[PDB]
């Protein structure tokens, strides 16, 4: 998995 | 073993329209988001020490 970007916005669940 | 850390001013922009000081107050920190979202997280800061 890519490792190092969090789009930072809950998007679950 | 040192840990520099890296502060800069930066003028923020709003959209015309909105009103209410409960939302004005939230798109001042959406605009603390948005500065984030394309300088902080790809160079090193965490979410957890957001200034401002």
């Amino acid at each position: 998995s890519e490792d190092t970007f969090n789009p930072v916005y809950p998007y679950d669940t | 073993n040192q840990v520099e850390l890296k502060y800069e001013w930066v003028e923020f922009t709003l959209p015309e329209g909105n009103y209410s000081e409960t939302m004005t107050i939230d798109l001042m920190n959406n605009a603390i988001v948005e500065h984030y979202l394309k300088v902080g997280r790809q160079n090193g800061v965490l979410e957890s020490d957001i200034g401002v």
